RNA sequence: CUAUAUUCUUUG
RNA sequence: AUUUAAAUAAUAUUUUAAAAUUUAUUGAA
């Protein structure tokens, strides 16, 4: 089968993943989600699963506003 | 053509030139069929420039016995 | 050839209507054409000058004109007063060095045709300002040492006296009031605030949708 | 017409018709 | 089969016009609403905008406010002649004013008391100036159709000097580029014209000819 | 100026009766509910 | 009609001729294809050239109360000409413009107006701002501000999702065991009812006693 | 339509006041997102608009009388010239706009 | 490439076009003395942007 | 006078290979998409 | 691999000393070695990477 | 006439409901409603604009009214006054902040 | 090849 | 923009042959 890893820090990256035999398999009711190098930040991510064909910034992509406790 | 959401009309197109295809020859006093055509030579041009009225009456003028006064 | 993909919708090497394809003038063939005895040093090089003076050929010639390029050459002796159209960096510094001068003209068609045959017009005739792409990277710029740099640094880059921040771009501000006058211009601002997360910026709209094409397009980065 | 004959190559003059007038 | 439906939607319409179910307020659910008060009934009414295209009226930038007030009964002989001009002033010219000037905020109001004199009262961008309040000073030579100009040339003028009265327009001219859009509430039906918004906006393109 | 769309004839049809039936434009037709104060001010 | 059926009907050719056309054409295709002829680009349109007391004269012909802005320049339908100086030739605007040029050589004053550009509220210069990158920069920036968001706490998240993984490994490996050896002791029993007497060594299980089972 | 500028010479039909009416640049509906039916149609009404808007019903606002009405009647500029140039100076300033001495 | 050196055989002295046209294989169309006079399409034209057209221009 | 040695810009690339119709257009050329 | 004179070139790569690469036994059974047990070790779960790289080793 | 079928017969049931309404008292209510108000227009409105507008009490109904447009179901060119306030028009499929496409 | 993918990555 | 040549002209491309096609007339049932 395959599927979309994409970053949950969201750039967009996109990287394709073909699922193990297991995760083939419908036992569990989980998205797969792995730690890969986002070259778009050059920094490590997490992954998501997410379907290969869609716009991967999509506008519910957005993040909440979350202010910092560093700084005043 | 604009991309602009809001367009208020202006003396002269305020971008230069119009960008596309369509608005060479719409530029050029063409019609908008003009994209769909593979002959592009003069012949073609005068062709659908439109100068030239290619249409004729059913019967000769003096002959016409209905008031088509312009439909030809 | 179809085992290999396009590229480019447009293709690779693509003339399109203004892209600026020089052909070059080497500063050693300028030089040569100086020390040789063709040319004053005593006056203005203009292009008219290089096509009566015959070193440069009629099929040569084209829009734009010419760029001076420095090819085998560290050092100009003598000081040469020059017009071309953008010269390289290193052919400008060699000019400079030497104490002499170099103005990045840059014509509209019709300014080559009335600086290639003067004759023909008796009277100074309004001459087109070059169009846009050309004034951002060439008419204006002081690194190529454009004429337009003193109108830039004079006229253009001042805004209108009344003109609000909105509005500054417009020749007269079409409104009084820099606010947007429209209750739908309103709501649709207030959408874009909230589109865009609020920057500095956002107050004016801009479309989401591009063109692509080249007309618009600047440097994506470079020596400033 | 389904297929146009090449005219182009020949100048304007009307040929004498084969059942030539006596 | 687009005919008939439309027929059936009038007949509909003349219907629910009888029977008093037609909300004639649909194409504006995305508006604020006016003040419902005894005077500002020229709010909630949908003007045209071709009248609106007639009745051009520019004050001076630096006024805020323009308020209406006027008496509902007139005790006075002459009080009537004064509460008519008000009444006609408020209607005419209060919604095309705040229309074309847009940080103009305009409010009429019907003041129940028997009271021959109606007055205006004109705020300036200015919060430590003290507004002006024009009285309405009819001639007892002049008709209804008159005396309303004279009115509006008086507001006007006084909107005028009271914007040549202000201390540093610095602020006074940053407080006008921020003041917020005041004509929101206005309901205009855009007759022959409503069908792209450049042209619902067309009362703000001006042909300059001569530069 | 004949319409060749509906949508073109109503908007003739606007113009039309913003031309010839102009009384409906003027103010005092906008305001038939007040030649008077406002309706809640009244008797039964 | 043939001209639709595409035959070529020309009468050097066939004798015949296209039935609906015109029987004389005083321009045909070719040279009304040229519009550089007539147009007026690049071209003068007025062919004499007048002396100076003869310019004042024909100036002194135009009535007063005339501008030069009342004569708007005609389309490219229609042809660039002019019939020199006639009556009412400033009706004529290539006349009009023409003799304004000889005004200006022959150092004439000219009495007439000056042509107007009219222009709009909304109009901008001609070097003018740039839509595009501005929108560019902008719109990225938003997504750079959206990363910014959706990047606060990744390293505990990404320090999770590794557990989870191993649970998720760990947990499943654990219960194929159980699967398993009950399988296996399934085909033990299944074995010893066929009364094969299985030795202990070549169990793979080699502390295996079947006699438990 | 409308991709070319254009003035037009117009009298105000109640009046008969001369007042004229400019046509500016407005750009064509979207290529890229394409309708035959908005493009093509909208050709046929450029070319109309460009000859002295031959099917249109003009409607404006009068200077000189205040109301927007279409009674307006669009004159090609050589009766316009037939118009203007008989006038007293006087009347020049009540029928034409500012200035036009 | 075969395909563009078919423009002149038996010519030996010269060499075959290029995939895009050259400055001077644009100008040798103008550059020639049968061109001198054509005030059109000289010093490159059709690849420059257009002139601007007089404010009231309009082809109907 | 200092200007500083180098520009840089935010700015997105409008180019990639695997992408089919993209890349910068004349423009007068067809855009993406066009006549749909 | 891109080398500089490709057509896009991409960012650095992941710096070698952060996140190695494990040695890890090919779970191909073709590959696999033959002694290698199916390791069936009945264990508490260990939530954290810390202690459950600790059982891996032995140091005593 | 079908009556069994639901839809197809209680739908033009609806229609003749609808357009029996009208030409019995709906009718002759929208036309004399016309007249009343052009009734209420000319002794109260009219003859203030005949003294304002500069005509006299005729010849300024004439002007005011220059044709007789009465309303029929089959003319009628809109029903309500055409949206103040236009939705905006997102990108293409939800996208953000923008889309290269259409 | 045309469509969906629009950053260094991706479908039929 | 580190970085060397050049004789600027194009016009041509075997030969004879089907069963066919197309166009416009005449005639027969
Ligand atoms: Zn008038």
């Amino acid at each position: 089968n395959m599927v979309a890893l994409r970053s949950e820090a969201n750039t967009g990256h996109m990287e394709g993943y073909l699922k193990t035999e297991t995760e083939r398999l419908d036992a569990t009711g989980r998205k797969v989600q792995k730690v890969l190098w986002d070259p778009v930040l050059q920094r490590h991510c997490l992954f998501k699963e997410t379907k290969i064909k869609g716009p991967f910034m999509t506008k519910s992509a957005i993040a909440k506003k979350v202010d910092f406790p560093i700084g005043g | 053509f604009s991309t602009f959401a809001l367009n208020p009309e202006t003396s002269v197109a305020p971008h230069g030139p119009p960008r596309g295809l369509v608005n060479r020859y719409v530029s050029m006093g063409l019609p908008p069929w003009a994209a769909w055509c593979n002959k592009v030579n003069r012949y073609s041009l005068y062709r659908m420039s439109g100068v030239t009225q290619r249409s004729f009456l059913p019967k000769p003028p003096q002959e016409m016995d209905v008031i088509w006064l312009n439909e030809r | 050839f179809m085992l290999a993909p396009r590229v480019s919708a447009g293709g690779p090497r693509n003339r399109y209507e203004g892209k600026l394809v020089f052909s070059p003038l080497r500063l050693s063939k300028l030089l040569w054409a100086i020390d040789t005895g063709r040319i004053n040093p005593n006056e203005v090089i203009t292009l008219y000058h290089l096509r009566q003076a015959n070193v440069v050929g009629e099929r040569e010639i084209v829009w734009p004109g010419f760029v001076l390029i420095s090819n085998g050459v560290r050092r100009v002796p003598y000081p040469i007063h020059i017009e071309l159209q953008n010269a390289s960096a290193e052919s400008i510094r060699l000019i400079e060095e030497a104490g002499g001068s170099f103005t990045c003209v840059y014509m509209t068609h019709e300014g080559l045709y009335q600086e290639l045959h003067p004759e023909e017009y008796p009277i100074f005739m309004d001459q087109e300002l070059p169009e846009r792409r050309g004034l951002e990277s060439l008419a204006t710029n002081p690194s190529k040492r454009g004429w337009l740099t003193r109108w830039y640094e004079d006229s253009s880059k001042y805004a209108h006296p009344a003109a609000g921040r909105r509005y500054s771009h417009y020749l007269k501000p079409p409104t009084e009031r820099d606010f947007p006058a429209t209750v739908e211009e309103y709501e649709m601002v207030k959408h874009h605030q909230k589109w865009h997360l609020n920057q500095p910026g956002t107050g004016t709209l801009l479309p989401w949708h591009s063109y692509n094409t080249a007309d618009l397009v600047k440097r994506a980065a470079g020596r400033l | 017409i389904h297929k146009g004959w090449r005219t182009w190559e020949y100048q304007h003059t009307r040929p004498d018709p084969r059942p030539f007038p006596d | 089969s687009e005919r008939e439906a439309a027929q059936y939607k009038f007949i509909r319409r003349w219907e629910l016009q009888m029977r008093d179910e037609w909300d004639q307020l649909e194409p504006f659910k995305g508006l604020p609403k006016p003040k419902r008060q005894f005077g500002n009934e020229a709010a909630e009414v949908i003007w045209p905008y071709a009248l609106l295209l007639e009745r051009v009226v520019k004050v001076h930038p630096f006024t805020k406010s323009i308020y209406v007030y006027y008496a509902q009964r007139q005790s006075t002989a002459r009080g009537k002649l004064a509460a008519e001009i008000a009444r006609s002033f408020a209607r005419e010219f209060l919604i095309p004013i705040t229309f074309h000037n847009s940080q103009v905020y305009t409010e009429a109001e019907m003041l129940l008391e028997y009271s021959e004199t109606p007055w205006v009262v004109l705020h300036s961008l200015d919060n430590g100036q003290k507004p002006r309040i024009l009285p309405v000073a009819p001639v007892e030579g002049t008709p209804a159709h008159t005396a309303v100009e004279q009115l509006l040339a008086e507001v006007v003028q006084g909107c005028e000097a009271l914007g040549a009265s202000v201390a540093d327009p610095v602020t006074a001219t940053r407080v006008l580029n921020e003041r917020p859009l005041q004509n929101q509430y206005v309901r205009v039906d855009y007759q022959w014209f409503g069908d792209t918004p450049d042209e619902r906006a067309s009362h703000l393109v001006r042909w300059e000819f001569e530069p | 100026e004949i319409p060749k769309t509906p949508r073109e004839y109503e908007k003739l049809l606007e113009r039309q009766r913003y031309d010839e039936e102009r009384w409906k434009y003027t103010i005092e037709y906008l305001f038939r509910k007040y030649e008077d104060g406002p309706p809640e001010l009244l008797d039964r | 009609t043939p001209m639709m059926l595409n035959i070529q009907n020309m009468m050097w050719w066939n004798g015949k001729r296209n039935l609906y056309r015109a029987t004389y054409r005083e321009k045909t295709w070719y040279e009304i294809s040229r519009t550089g002829a007539f147009t007026k680009g690049r071209r003068p349109v007025m062919r004499q050239k007048y002396s100076r007391e003869a310019l004042q004269a024909a100036l002194a012909m135009v009535p007063p109360g005339f501008e030069v802005a009342d004569v708007p320049r005609p389309p490219q339908r229609i042809l660039a000409q002019s019939e020199g100086i006639v009556g009412r030739w400033y009706s004529n605007y290539w006349t009009l413009h023409s003799m304004r040029y000889q005004c200006l050589l022959a150092g004439v004053e000219w009495p007439l107006g000056e042509r107007q550009r009219p222009r709009t509220n909304y109009d901008e210069p001609f070097f003018f701002a740039d839509f595009e990158e501005s929108k560019a920069i902008r719109d990225y920036r938003s997504r750079w501000i959206n990363v910014n968001r959706s990047l606060v706490g990744m390293t505990k998240r990404m320090k999770e999702a590794e557990e989870e993984a191993r649970y998720m490994q760990f947990r499943k490996l654990q219960d194929t065991f159980w699967s398993n050896r009950k399988v296996l002791v399934n085909r033990v029993k299944s074995m010893y009812n066929q009364g094969a007497r299985t030795s202990a060594k070549d169990m793979p299980i080699k502390t295996i006693n079947i006699k438990a089972f | 339509s409308s991709r070319f500028f254009q003035k037009y010479f117009i009298r105000c039909g109640n009046c008969q006041t001369i007042q004229r009416y400019a046509k500016g640049y407005k750009p064509i509906p979207n290529p890229i997102l394409f309708d035959s039916d908005a493009h093509c149609r909208s050709y046929h009404r450029e070319r109309r608009d460009c000859t002295g808007l031959t099917g249109t019903l003009v409607t404006c606002r009068c200077d000189k009388c205040a109301r927007v009405h279409s009674h307006w009647t669009v004159m090609d500029f050589q009766e316009f010239l037939d118009a203007k140039l008989v006038m007293t100076p006087e009347e020049r300033t009540a029928l034409l706009w500012p200035g036009a001495g | 490439m075969s395909r563009l050196r078919i423009r002149d055989h038996s010519n030996k002295l010269r060499q075959p076009m290029r995939l895009r046209a050259t400055n001077a294989d644009i100008g040798s169309g103008s550059s020639s003395i049968e061109w001198e006079r054509a005030s059109n399409r000289k010093y490159g034209a059709m690849l420059a942007p257009p002139k601007r057209q007089d404010f009231e221009f309009r082809v109907v | 006078a200092w200007r500083p040695y180098q520009m840089l810009k935010p700015m997105p690339h409008n180019w990639g290979p695997a992408v089919r119709s993209s890349g910068v257009r004349g423009p007068h050329m067809q855009l993406l998409q066009e006549r749909i | 691999v891109l080398h500089k004179w490709a057509v896009v070139s991409r960012s650095a790569p992941p710096p070698r000393g952060l996140r190695p690469i494990a040695r890890t036994i090919p779970t191909h059974p073709r590959l696999r070695p033959v002694d290698y047990k199916i390791p069936y070790v009945l264990r508490t779960f260990i939530k954290d990477r810390h202690t459950s790289e600790v059982q891996h080793l032995e140091n005593r | 006439e079908a009556h069994k079928e639901s839809e197809l017969h209680q739908n033009r049931l609806r229609w003749v409901e609808t357009m029996k309404w009208w030409e019995e008292i709906g009718e002759p209510h929208h036309q004399q409603h016309a007249a009343s108000e052009w009734e209420w227009f000319r002794q109260r409105v009219l003859p203030a604009k005949a003294a304002a507008m500069g005509l006299s009490e005729e010849d300024a109904a004439r002007e005011l009214r220059r044709a007789v447009m009465h309303e029929t179901p089959r003319w009628y060119s809109r029903i309500q006054p055409p949206n103040a306030r236009s939705e905006i028009k997102e990108p293409r499929d939800q996208r953000w902040p923008s889309s290269p496409k259409w």
